[PDB]
């Protein structure tokens, strides 16, 4: 009796698999034919065969979906700072301290280059910055460190290590990974998105 | 002299989780005249160890007493006289995380640095006078013998 | 002035390459030193590699007018 | 008008004079006020030259952007006639902010 | 033609032109469907049409 049972559960799967089939195939080839005309135009606009506007920017920002490491972000701040400070160790720079880090962060961005990027990636990259800034001064300040860098056991130096050539190696990792993960102008944009919806 | 750190420990407890593995045991150590205490992982295959032991370890820069820091390469089948002549027991490892005892408010002067031994971890922790000198990647070996 | 993205989009380096390709399939002079490979797509990519390929995009913006770049002033990328 | 009104006046109402022009709200919809809605982004009228301005920018010809129904709720709350344009500013999933416009047909 | 028996060759059906749209190649799918499949040559009069 329970050898009965059982196969009823288990047949259900088999029909299901059966009568997936066709349906599936008919939503996407409806879906893909309605939308394969739109095209990237270098204008970062989208377009259809008409010349009319339907996007005045794809997706608002023009990034790429296929170009993510992040949760639908084109990056993950705290893992490039990661990766940067084990690349390269400086055991020669002296550790910054609050108002040097802000200071030097400024200096930094306030070259063209940077102007040239998207405001509100800078403006997530200051928050960034800022946060580690007031973390680091929790650090500094429990402990009894010293600015000025005479605090003797020097061990203590090491608890959030950050020097200038760090920081600015990041902010240029920062801008180059974000300007190369736009929507490449000529893509067919209609087409990747009728088969990722069907999928 | 290129030792970094030199203490006489006590075994308290073996396997708080109970057992894991068939070659490996989780050691929680306590030091008899400065207050570090310690956490380490041995080979207990070859180097058995009970639950009452007694035994010093030093943490050095370099095996080569004399102070040299030649450190290109290491040949296994060398002979001539080195600082691992007095041990019966030696690991090589890395430091790779420092960090300090948050759980203290005020008056944190208590740090914890991290070696790793290829696998075998171990993690040191206590006042931060006696902790000077580890740096995060730096290489360093690790040496031990019991007492009687 | 030039206003689109400066780097290279991976189509106009698929349709450079091929038209280089076909061009050095007939009899056309190379203009890098070759060592022995006799493949037009490697020969093409080796030469894109120096930027010495003689070709010069034209990119067309949506309403008629256009913007020259030559293949040695993109930024070329992985 | 409270519930409805003639059919007769329902043809009327598009022919009393060239001069002269009339709009009839429900009672039901006037209950509440759409721009205040959660589901509605904000909606600005823009003067002539800011709408000289923005085709210029593009490069466009009028009839290129996008459309916006004359009958919309929210066409019908700003009186809006045809031929004009609309900017929206639609509130992100961040802190930023998309524009986009839409002409009244 | 299509059989075993008789000779084959696959098919490049309809899934597969827009696989080949998605990646946004241009020759290729002209050439394998163009060039390779029925490739021919007709003449018209330009005034006539
Ligand atoms: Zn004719």
């Amino acid at each position: 009796t329970e050898f009965f049972f059982h196969t009823m559960a288990g047949r259900e799967g088999l029909v299901d698999t059966a009568v997936k089939t066709a349906e599936t195939g008919y939503m996407q080839r409806r879906l893909v034919k309605s939308l394969e005309d739109l095209c990237s135009q270098y204008d970062l606009t989208v377009r259809s065969s008409t010349g009319d506007i339907i996007q005045f920017i794809y997706g608002g920002d023009g990034l790429d979906p296929a170009a993510m490491e992040g949760k639908d972000e084109p990056l993950e701040f705290k893992r490039v700072l990661d990766n940067i400070k084990a690349v390269f160790p400086c055991p020669s720079e002296p550790a910054l301290s609050k108002n040097e880090l802000i200071l030097t962060t400024e200096s930094i961005m306030k070259k063209s280059e940077f102007l040239c990027c998207q405001d509100s990636f800078l403006q997530e990259i200051k928050k960034f910055i800022k946060g580690v800034s007031e973390k680091i001064k929790k650090t500094r300040d429990k402990y009894g460190i010293n600015d000025n860098g005479t605090t003797e056991p020097r061990v203590l130096y090491q608890l959030d290590r950050i020097t200038p050539t760090q920081v600015e190696k990041f902010l240029e990792t920062c801008r180059d990974k974000y300007m190369r993960a736009q929507m490449e102008p000529g893509s067919a944009v209609g087409a990747l998105c009728a088969q990722s919806i069907g999928e | 002299a290129g030792i970094l750190f030199e203490d006489i420990f006590d075994v308290k407890d073996i396997d708080p989780e109970g057992k894991k593995f068939d070659r490996v045991s989780r050691l929680h150590c306590e030091s008899e005249s400065f207050k570090m205490d310690l956490i380490l992982d041995v080979n207990i295959q070859i180097y058995p160890v009970d639950l009452g032991d007694k035994f010093r370890l030093v943490i050095a820069s370099t095996l080569y007493e004399d102070g040299t820091l030649d450190d290109g390469e290491y040949n296994p089948t060398d002979d001539r006289p080195s600082r691992a002549d007095q041990f019966e027991y030696v690991m090589y490892g890395k430091v790779y995380r420092i960090e300090g005892d948050e759980t203290s408010t005020e008056a944190a002067t208590r740090l914890s640095a991290y070696v790793s031994y290829g696998g075998l971890l171990m993690r040191l922790q206590g006042d931060a006078n006696n902790l000077h000198g580890f740096e995060v990647d730096s290489r360093v070996y690790l040496l031990m013998k019991k007492l009687a | 002035k030039r206003i689109t993205t400066p780097y290279m989009t991976k189509y106009e380096r698929a349709r450079v390459l091929g038209t280089r390709a076909l061009q050095i399939a007939m009899c056309a002079p190379v203009m890098v030193e070759l060592e022995g490979e006799t493949d037009p797509l490697l020969i093409a990519m080796k030469e894109l590699k120096a930027r010495k390929i003689p070709i010069i995009i034209r990119r067309y913006l949506p309403d008629g007018s256009y913007e020259d770049w030559g293949v040695d002033e993109l930024i070329i990328t992985d | 008008v409270q519930q409805g009104m003639t059919p007769s006046a329902k043809q009327s109402l598009v022919d009393m004079a060239p001069k002269y022009i009339l709009e009839q709200f429900l009672q039901q919809e006037l209950l509440i006020n759409i721009t205040e809605h959660e589901l509605v982004p904000e909606h600005v009228v823009m003067t002539k030259e800011e709408v000289t301005e923005l085709l210029a920018r593009y490069k466009l010809r009028e009839n290129q952007l996008p459309r916006i129904q004359a009958g919309d709720p929210v066409a019908r709350y700003f009186g809006i006639k045809r031929g004009q344009v609309v900017k929206i500013i639609r509130p992100s999933e961040t802190a930023g902010r998309y524009i986009t416009y839409r002409l009244v047909q | 033609t299509e059989g075993r028996s008789r000779d084959g060759g696959l098919r490049l059906g309809e899934m597969e032109r827009d696989c080949l749209i998605g990646y946004g190649a241009s020759m290729l799918l002209l050439e394998r469907l163009m060039i390779s499949s029925d490739a021919f040559e007709v003449d018209v009069c330009g005034q006539c049409g």
